[PDB]
């Protein structure tokens, strides 16, 4: 049923969602999440 | 007439991402409002920045002066059109009225862009169209502007076109291909570095040097790496003033990994603080890292992590989630053990997938046009 | 007309069985 | 009504006129290629 | 919770499982514990000892687990347990995978014929 | 009055090629199917489903069905003048006043071309005469003096079953026209009979209607009536699904090429809801790649919201955002977040999404998802980590994935061996898995073992091309 205005108009997906869930996060960030140990 | 307004892109991004300096944008961009008669830095910053306790009459007397310049434009345009000039007064009003779009909002656009849109008669009367919409499409998050005016320039401006300004189109399209993560087209579109010293579109050539290095650290193959950063010296000296960048590239040619962490973390600090990346730099770092890891895996086969923790630090359980997710990201073709600690390099092409892809196409393709081969029947 | 309604289409079935067999033989000659 | 069934069901089987139509066409084709 | 991996959720459930004579069925539930132990006591395992027959099996030692040591062809090691000496019974299955594939070449090569 | 000339025109173009055209393609034709105006007329049925059909309103009421139902006569060649009688009555809508003679006066009108004369011999004129007026009526189900006339008009279509099994003193092959209609309209049967309640004797209508298309006309009946039976047992509870398990005769020439697609989708839902992962998801895959076009919005979108649920139960599923219509986005707000809860190993999220949208999961109505979806969490975790490390300990995976004890982790390893993912043993003292990955497994003969099926499959498709060459 196409009766409207319209007739002119796991790989890495489930991971593109979790990878778009932590979007500004610290998934990796070694020199940050790894050397906060011996800074103090 | 674009470069302080490209700083306005810099400074609306300064408004956007860094809330550490939650009002730097009103400082140097309201400093850019009291000069240049720019009334935008309290229009959009009235909408997006702070509550504006009192800057009203101090900037509306200059919105009145904006009206005075605007109405001597609105008297110069018809008091100058008495002369028989083909789009010449139209050029006089689109320069200072597209400059009113620089001064003001998209009202300056609709009185500027759509007005000088139709009776474009020459090349600069379309070069300023496409460029002077590429500016505002770049300043905002707009995509139809910066893509489709350049589509017009591919149609209208060229007919083969100038060698120079079409390379300038390659520069703007390279800015979109670094806005989106289009790796081969960013670095490939940044190949010349000849005709782009410092134009009125280029507020910093060294930012262009960052723009080509930040993608030639991904898309560039290793013989292509020595072909660019070693066989080509024309970019070397303007990054010879950036010796940590040059160190990161030669280290990248060497695979020493602690300075990867250092200067890649610095590149990440810039990557936070630079626009056209924020929707995109999540993909960046770890891909960077696997761009290092694979040749690391090309080092040899039965690797231990302590030899890696020499270059990693405490990369023991770091590489647990890191490497286990990189395997789990469909990448990093290997196997890993805890105590016997086998690392694997393999993936011999002439194995299965080269044998696979053709029927991967020719099954949905086969049923697809086979399905098209039955619409003739019933 | 079920007397010879049933029978007559078989008479016009045997022969095209024979040439249905036989076109492969003639094409087999045209290979030669 | 008894054997009023099967003869039209043999007229179903006159696709051999169509498949052997293609074979008769083909006989003409390669026969006249030979000629 | 059975197919989650708790055979002790059985004994937590049987605290209140009468349920208008749901006693025969929980006895057959104990049966479908014990014969699946008769499957899963050494499935891909190295070995077990008596205390694993105290944990997974119950009722310490009947002659039913002694039967389990004497029903399935079992090596009752000295406080030790083995399915066999090899548990897998020497898998090579043909030592010749080639000639039957030449039979695949017989009918398959015939299938390449008769068509074009 | 200027728009009703368009149904005036397209109506006459329908029964021209259809009536005179397909009747002329039905007199002596159709060694298999020379009636191309059958499929053309069905394309005009799709045209009447895209457009308004003829006279649902059309700025008037009830014009064409009192007009064109008369006077065919099938007589001496001045019956093109009867078509001229059909054409020259169009000054009633244009010049005169239009009047109400549908849904109440159709009851003798359906008798009228039969009461003009003993009109003609072939039943597609009769099923045309009880379909092409009456199928414009079935799509106005405002349940007020319109569904009882769908009801009764399809009782006349039950008299088209009666005038289908008892016409041409048996075996003129007009089912290859009429089942071409008796596919579509019979679905409308199970629409309107299920616009109100479940149908229970139309089950039997469907049963004997399946039995009449058994062998004498095994053409377009058995698969479409098979769909009606399948969606009957599907809309109803799960009791009669052993039918195909014992009477697996579900294989026509698969002519309609969408019937076979969504049909294999439907039995995909069947084997899905019984218990199946692999065969279920690969006919989800096969019906998915046999989804025809994007020419109907939503009907792939919601059905594909239901398609990948077994793949949600695999644990290896990607998130459908390129499938996502933004109109489906507001309806996949639980569902985006559902597969978000799938790939996240959280438990409070696992019961929090179920807690949040159990009503939309009732709209799903397939709560076999939740009985094995926690199981799918532990299988995804053990698949990922068992895939990662050769010799992990069970304490490593266990108190990371909150298992709190070694022995239920030994039960996870036990039922993972039983489910056969990895050959992980245990350094059997108290747990503490000793194990392996599996590479250097084999790579050379084993692919060319599969190439027997690749290329025997290829020669299958080869002879599909030779038999495809048998068509002209």
């Amino acid at each position: 049923m196409s009766e409207k205005k319209q007739p002119v108009d796991e790989d890495n997906w489930d991971d593109d969602n979790v990878e778009d869930d932590f979007s500004n996060q610290l998934r990796a960030e070694l020199e940050k999440h790894g050397y906060k140990m011996e800074t103090s | 007439p674009k470069n302080p307004d490209l700083r306005i892109a810099q400074l609306r991004f300064l408004l956007s991402l860094p809330e550490h300096r939650g009002d730097a944008a009103v400082r140097d961009e309201l400093m850019a409002a009291v000069r240049d008669n720019n009334m935008a830095p309290y229009y959009e910053a009235l909408c997006k920045s702070l509550d504006w306790q009192i800057d009203v009459d101090l900037l509306n007397k200059m919105k009145k002066a904006n009206e005075d310049e605007l109405k001597r434009l609105d008297e110069e345009l018809e008091d100058a059109e008495k002369n028989l000039g083909e789009s010449e007064i139209r050029d006089a009003m689109m320069a200072k009225a597209e400059y009113l779009c620089r001064i003001g909002d998209k009202e300056g656009a609709l009185t500027a862009f759509r007005k000088t849109y139709d009776k474009t008669v020459a090349l600069g009367h379309r070069l300023d169209i496409v460029f002077y919409l590429l500016r505002i499409g770049l300043f905002y998050m707009d995509n139809d502007l910066i893509t489709r005016n350049t589509e017009k320039a591919k149609s209208l401006i060229e007919e083969g076109g100038d060698w120079d300004r079409r390379n300038r189109l390659k520069v703007y399209q390279g800015l979109y291909c670094v806005a989106i993560r289009d790796f081969k087209q960013a670095a490939e579109l940044f190949l010349d570095t000849v005709s782009t010293f410092t134009s009125y579109e280029l507020m910093d050539y060294k930012t262009f040097v960052t723009y080509t290095v930040y993608v030639s650290m991904i898309a560039l193959e290793r013989p292509d790496l020595r072909e660019k950063v070693i066989k080509g010296a024309e970019i070397l000296e303007v990054l010879h003033s950036l010796p940590a960048v040059r160190q990161y590239l030669f280290s990248l040619y060497e695979c020493r990994y602690s300075v990867f962490f250092q200067s890649l973390a610095v590149v990440e600090q810039e990557m936070k603080k630079d626009w056209l990346f924020a929707p995109h730099y999540r993909y960046y770092v770890r891909e960077m890292r696997i761009h290092a890891y694979s040749q690391l895996l090309e080092s040899y086969r039965s690797l231990t992590l302590g030899y890696m923790a020499e270059a990693f630090g405490v990369g023991v359980e770091f590489i647990d989630q890191e490497l286990s997710r990189f395997i789990a990201a469909g990448r990093l073709h290997c196997k890993i053990d805890k105590v016997n600690e086998i690392v694997e390099t393999n993936r011999p092409d002439s194995k299965n997938w080269q044998y696979q892809e053709t029927i991967k196409k020719g099954d949905l393709l086969l049923n697809r046009v086979q399905k098209l081969s039955r619409v003739i029947n019933m | 007309d079920l007397y010879s309604r049933y029978k007559k289409l078989q008479q016009e079935l045997e022969f095209l069985e024979v040439q249905e067999e036989y076109i492969k033989d003639e094409q087999k000659n045209l290979k030669k | 009504y008894l054997s009023k069934i099967e003869e039209l069901q043999l007229i179903v089987n006159d696709k051999s006129q169509n498949l052997r139509r293609l074979q008769a066409q083909r006989n003409e084709l390669n026969a006249k290629v030979r000629l | 919770y059975l197919m989650e991996g708790s055979y002790n959720k059985v004994f937590l459930a049987k605290g209140n499982i009468p349920a208008e004579s749901y006693t025969f069925f929980i006895d057959i539930l104990l049966d479908t514990i014990r014969d699946e132990i008769a499957g899963c006591i050494e499935k891909a395992y190295e070995k077990i000892l008596f205390t694993e027959a105290t944990r997974i099996l119950f009722f310490n030692t009947p002659k039913k687990m002694t039967d389990y040591a004497k029903k399935r062809g079992w090596v009752l090691g000295p406080n030790n347990y083995y399915s066999f000496a090899s548990q897998q019974q020497k898998p090579e299955d043909t030592t010749i995978p080639s000639t039957e594939l030449a039979k695949q070449v017989i009918e398959y090569a015939r299938q390449l014929e008769m068509i074009v | 009055p200027p728009p009703p000339p368009a149904p005036q025109d397209v109506e006459m173009k329908e029964e021209a090629a259809t009536g005179g055209g397909s009747t002329g393609e039905a007199d002596g034709k159709t060694a298999a199917a020379a009636a191309e105006h059958s499929q053309r007329e069905l394309d005009t049925v799709t045209l009447e489903d895209i457009k308004e059909h003829v006279k649902q309103l059309e700025k008037a009421v009830s014009g064409k069905e009192p007009r064109f139902v008369l006077r065919a006569l099938r007589m001496l060649p001045s019956t093109s003048r009867r078509l001229n009688h059909y054409v020259l009555y169009k000054a009633v809508q244009g010049f005169f006043t239009s009047n109400n003679a549908t849904r109440d006066f159709l009851l003798p009108f359906l008798e009228e071309p039969m009461d003009t004369e003993a009109d003609l011999q072939f039943r597609p004129r009769t099923g045309k005469a009880a379909s092409t007026p009456l199928l414009p009526e079935v799509e106005a189900y405002l349940q007020l003096l319109v569904v009882i006339f769908m009801m009764n008009s399809k009782r006349y279509k039950e008299a088209q079953k009666i005038s289908d099994d008892l016409m041409q003193k048996i075996s003129t092959q007009n089912r290859r026209a009429l089942d071409l209609v008796a596919a579509k309209c019979y679905y409308y049967h199970a629409r309107v009979y299920e616009f109100l309640d479940k149908l229970d004797v139309v089950r039997s209508f469907l049963h004997a209607r399946l039995r009449t298309a058994t062998l004498r006309h095994d053409a377009d009946g058995q698969a479409t009536l098979l769909n009606l039976l399948l969606r009957n047992y599907l809309h109803y509870s799960l009791y009669d699904q052993a039918e195909k398990l014992v009477s697996k005769s579900v294989f026509p020439e698969q002519a309609n090429n969408n019937e076979w697609a969504r049909y294999l989708y439907y039995t995909g839902r069947i084997k899905a809801i019984q218990l199946e992962y692999s065969e279920a998801r690969r006919t989800m895959t096969n019906a998915l790649r046999k989804a025809p076009q994007h020419t109907a919005v939503g009907f792939k979108q919601t059905v594909h919201k239901l398609l990948i649920v077994v793949e949600l139960l695999l644990g290896e599923i990607p998130d459908r955002l390129q499938f996502r219509q933004p109109s489906l986005k507001r309806s996949l707000m639980p569902y985006f977040l559902l597969t978000q809860a799938v790939r996240t190993g959280n438990l409070a999220k696992f019961n929090q999404v179920l807690d949040q949208f159990g009503e939309k999961f009732q709209a799903d109505g397939t709560y076999t998802l939740i009985i094995r979806l926690r199981h799918n969490v532990i299988k995804t975790g053990v698949r990922m980590i068992s895939l990662s490390y050769s010799r992990i300990s069970l304490a490593d995976i266990a108190q990371k994935l909150q298992l709190d004890s070694p022995e239920d982790a030994e039960f996870i390893v036990a039922k993972a061996i039983r489910d056969g993912v990895i050959e992980a043993s245990i350094n059997h003292e108290k747990g503490y898995v000793q194990s392996k990955e599996m590479i250097d497994i084999y790579s050379t003969r084993e692919p060319q073992l599969a190439f027997h099926q690749r290329i025997s499959f290829c020669l299958d498709i080869h002879n599909m091309s030779v038999k495809a060459m048998r068509f002209p």
